[PDB]
RNA sequence: AUCAGCUUGUUGGUGGGGUGAUGGCCUACCAAGGCGACGACGGGUAGCCGGCCUGAGAGGGUGACCGGCCACACUGGGACUGAGAUACGGCCCAGACUCCUACGGGAGGCAGCAGUGGGGAAUAUUGCACAAUGGGCGCAAGCCUGAUGCAGCGACGCCGCGUGAGGGAUGACGGCCUUCGGGUUGUAAACCUCUUUCAGCACAGACGAAGCGCAAGUGACGGUAUGUGCAGAAGAAGGACCGGCCAACUACGUGCCAGCAGCCGCGGUAAUACGUAGGGUCCGAGCGUUGUCCGGAAUUACUGGGCGUAAAGAGCUCGUAGGUGGUUUGUCGCGUUGUUCGUGAAAACUCACAGCUUAACUGUGGGCGUGCGGGCGAUACGGGCAGACUAGAGUACUGCAGGGGAGACUGGAAUUCCUGGUGUAGCGGUGGAAUGCGCAGAUAUCAGGAGGAACACCGGUGGCGAAGGCGGGUCUCUGGGCAGUAACUGACGCUGAGGAGCGAAAGCGUGGGGAGCGAACAGGAUUAGAUACCCUGGUAGUCCACGCCGUAAACGGUGGGUACUAGGUGUGGGUUUCCUUGGGAUCCGUGCCGUAGCUAACGCAUUAAGUACCCCGCCUGGGGAGUACGGCCGCAAGG
RNA sequence: UCGAAGGUGGGAUCGGCGAUUGGGACGAAGUCGUAACAAGGUAGCCGUACCGGAAGGUGCGGCUGGAUCA
């Protein structure tokens, strides 16, 4: 990924809507032996997302690096994924496993900061979280820890969803501090939203 | 798995057996 | 047969994982109290106690959602024989951030984590379900 | 956290020989009555 | 595993794995140097490495490497050996301090400057 | 436990003795215990703690300062004095050492504060005061105090401040790159105002003392801190690093050299990795290196790991301690839990506040002190005791299947030899041959005899056994399994550290037996050469009796038990409902395919590697090495 | 009576050195072969026994982590 700063007198750079947040996690040239030598190709693990908390995971195969990055962008574009939150935190401590990828995603009080390793830091920095506390146990990789983090975010659910599963009136599903954090986060959603209307 | 591990182990074992052939006598008498 | 309640919750994880409608069990007192707690929190739908070969039996129907999806998203026996886990009042261990619940058998009977918090008594855990 | 069952071979003092093997005796701590005989037993509960 | 098996016996750490046997848990030891011969490393790295084997005060016989361009030390110099690591010659894991008791600092060294012991230009 | 037994004042009793006090503390007698796989007795190391460091915590490391206990005072014994003794600057004795001696005999004791030598990578002055606080004696004054208070020394640590500020160009001199245009150093510099902390020189000069004192004075630190003045940018910056991780790049110089490096790895005349230069980055009175510890390391995994093939399931069972325990009524309150009392010194730690120009620092008030003991309460769960139950477990009864085992007797086909026929020159063997047996009568064929071993066909993805393993037949003795009824007992269950037993083949001992096969051992051939394959011969062995040994890819590479989790189709054992052998249903077994789920992947998949509980074994990078040393078993090989 | 040191005695146990010797690790490159990986040119491996300059070879039983398919 070099020589991107450019000014063209051509038709268009085609800049348009959906200015999302896009992170390229790792690139390892992938070789293939054929008759008389090696054929080098490229893999780019592409994270895309918006600051609401919708995450994509794309996996680009091409024999050029920006081609593989662009194919990962289109593949994560094809496949988004909804993550439920509280304010800008996570709901409750989970462990995700993608066959060797263990990631523990635990919430924290706000202000602490996204503390995670670089793959999980990528998937969570694209997402709508600002203050959680994760760790990547096992598998020491990028692909399995990204995919394990997304499986960990599939083990998430709303407080309300849990209440619904059990047919119980909330209050009765959460404890009270987390309901107060719901009041804080929806209150600042009201303040920034009504400042957004004017 | 592979048989290479098995064969390294067995090389050690063989060498040792031989070493006890040749020193058999000597170990008996030097020990007695 | 070494742990009764592990076979109970084990049979609920298997019958929950394999999309079953009901389940049948050897009835006992402690399984009746756990079945009554999981009634009162709504993780299972309802249980009925039959008479059968020699003893009574516990037939639990499981509560599913708007399609085939499950309400009990897991069980885990923690106060297991060999490491029976005890809990003072300071912390009735919170489960799944509070969204899950903790079946805690205090001196007043069998309670949940929240009931062990407000009523001011602790003294066990048992399995906690989310 | 394993609740370990442990034993303790204390030594104890019967003046009247009221206890025998297998009994459920009480104990109470005393003055050091000899080299590790630091217990005397009152109100023996059950005999064998 | 089967927690009563850990109540019986289990779960101890492995081994301290001591790095240097200079002695005493001491950072550098002065030493009488003998036979300052120059060696040949492993196969991807071919050169001549300027080692000297040193009898540390701690009575042990070791073999240290002399960093820098050349060595002021001849036979029977009082060199101050610290512990290091040179991959390249097997069994030599100690480095002689340059700019020390006997062995003078490296001359015209102008950039590295703390290692190799070159004093500042007047 | 590569230390399994130790102990004879040793274990208890009585009478004395001793002590401030209980007591094998001591003694006489009597009794003969006591302590140990919850590790006794031995070996190694070590002062212990409040704490400190690290860590999300759990935990790991450590025991410096400060504080609390303990032990010792040249080495080793002993008492005396005294309210109280390891009696550091006491005594007595014996040692080792230093010293004085008129040679008769004496003297010493820094592990007090300084200080010297030595050892060492390394650790300070032979300081000044009792003004303050503590201590002693004294009616008091007062005297003593290397405790203490302070000072000196070392960037040894932690914190604070300084080495100037503001202006200043289409950006000078110089430097080094360059695409030869220029670009960087660089607003930085020179210059122009301004301000001076801190060092400098002046003069003033403390608090610490609501103190002591009956004397009139008294502060070691101290003419220090600190004030108010004067002069002037005036006296004040360095060290590492710039391949990757990991903020930061260019040229020149050497071109597998000289060197670098924490790991990966850089040097073979165009190195952003070596050396020098510019330039950048990061820190800053410091900055790098080495050592030691925690972290990252979920890499000893309680929290928080594993064992089909990656390291890892004992060859297989039986069973001692141990761990663990179905249904249900009562009782106890040992585990658990609630509450209150006591305690966890101070300091530290954390929160708030106050004090020093700020901070480090210090103080005040909370919390912490995760614990332990006493009182009172609760009884679900665990446990104890006392009971009850029949589903687990075992027994009885009726059957049923089977190379389960041992002993005994016996059967035929085939190979070899033997005697006798019939009968001749080849047979045997090979990729091709030759050693070899023959021509003395072989191989071939017929009749008879000996002797040994193995059991064609049935017989296979089939049966039985715990695992090894088990197939000619019959008889004798004996072991287990399965189903059916439910007659009995009433939780008697599960696992099982050590332990005993069984355990292919090879091998070992003593005595038999010895047909075939056959290591070793010959010859032949092949080959460069065969100490090999292939050929001809061939001893131990293979066989039986009696014992050893204890190993295997002893493999399902899968410890044992239990409950549950879509199915489909074979086959083995047995009960029953229906068609009337067919189908169904059921309990136990063994295969092939297959969902869910699981796995690193292959795969597994109701006979789990799925979901859970109980107990055991075992693993912690590869070699070194299942080896040395030591012990145990063994006739030895060896385990 | 007890009793420190001293003396005599025979042992335990921890080490240091020892001529010679066994193996082990590394070295580049030397000599000798070619055992293993493809049916590796005789399928490999386990146990054990015997033999051989060496890798190894053979026997007895086992195993697929074996092959092509009579």
């Amino acid at each position: 990924r070099g020589r991107r700063d450019d000014r063209g007198g051509r038709g268009r750079d085609g800049g348009d809507k959906s200015n999302y947040i896009e992170r390229v996690v790792s690139i390892n040239r992938v070789s293939k032996v054929v008759k008389g030598g090696r054929r080098f190709s490229f893999t780019a693990l592409v994270i895309v997302g918006d600051g609401k908390g919708m995450v994509g995971v794309g996996y680009g195969k091409a024999k050029e690096v920006p081609a593989a990055i662009a194919k990962g962008v289109e593949e994560a574009r094809k496949n988004f994924f909804r993550v439920p939150l509280i304010g800008s935190t996570i709901t409750h401590p989970v462990q995700g496993e993608a066959a060797a990828g263990v990631v523990m995603l635990r919430p924290a009080s706000p202000g602490t900061g996204v503390i995670a390793g670089g793959a999980a830091r990528a998937v969570l920095e694209c997402a709508g979280v600002h203050d959680i506390l994760a760790k990547s146990l096992g598998s020491d990789n990028a692909i399995n820890v990204v995919h394990a983090t997304v499986a960990a975010l599939k083990l998430l659910q709303r407080p309300e969803e849990v209440a619904a599963r059990r047919g119980l009136p909330i209050e009765d599903v959460a404890p009270a501090g987390m309901l107060k954090a719901r009041r804080e986060s929806e209150a600042l959603a009201a303040a920034a939203a009504r400042e957004g209307s004017a | 798995g592979s048989v290479i591990k098995k064969r390294r182990k067995r090389m050690s074992k063989k060498k040792h057996r031989k070493l006890l052939r040749r020193t058999r006598v000597q170990r008996r008498k030097l020990g007695k | 047969m070494t742990d009764p309640i592990a076979d109970f919750l084990t049979r609920l994880r298997n019958a929950n994982s394999a999309y079953h409608d009901e389940v049948t069990l050897p009835h006992s007192k402690l399984k009746a109290n756990i079945a009554e707690i999981l009634k009162r929190e709504g993780y299972i739908s309802d249980y009925r106690t039959e008479d059968a070969r020699v003893g009574k039996s516990l037939v639990v129907q499981l509560k599913y959602g708007p399609s085939r999806e499950r309400s009990i998203a897991g069980l885990r026996r923690v106060s297991k024989p060999g490491l029976r886990v005890y809990a003072k009042s300071t912390n009735l261990p919170r489960v799944l951030g509070g969204l899950g619940v903790a079946i805690i058998s205090t001196s007043s009977g069998l309670l949940t984590d929240r009931q062990a918090a407000r009523q001011g008594v602790g003294g066990e855990v048992l399995a906690y379900v989310w | 956290g394993k609740i370990i069952r442990t034993t303790k071979k204390v030594k104890a003092h019967d003046e009247n020989g009221e206890a025998g093997i297998g009994d459920r005796v009480s104990l109470m701590e005393t003055r050091p009555l000899s080299a590790t005989k630091r217990w005397r037993l009152v109100e023996i509960l059950e005999k064998a | 595993p089967t927690i009563q098996q850990l109540v019986r016996k289990g779960r101890r750490d492995k081994i301290a794995k001591v790095k240097t046997a200079a002695l005493k848990g001491s950072p550098q030891r002065r030493g009488v140097c003998t036979r300052v011969y120059t060696t040949t490393p492993k196969k991807p790295n071919s050169a001549l490495r300027k080692v000297a084997r040193v009898k540390l005060t701690s009575q042990v016989e070791v073999t240290a490497y002399i960093p820098g361009e050349g060595h002021n030390l001849q036979e029977h110099s009082m060199v101050l050996v610290r512990g290091g690591r040179v991959k390249d010659l097997p069994g030599v894991r100690y480095k002689i301090i340059r700019g020390s008791l006997d062995t003078q600092g490296v001359k015209n060294r102008k950039q590295a400057r703390s290692r190799y012991g070159a004093k500042k230009e007047k």
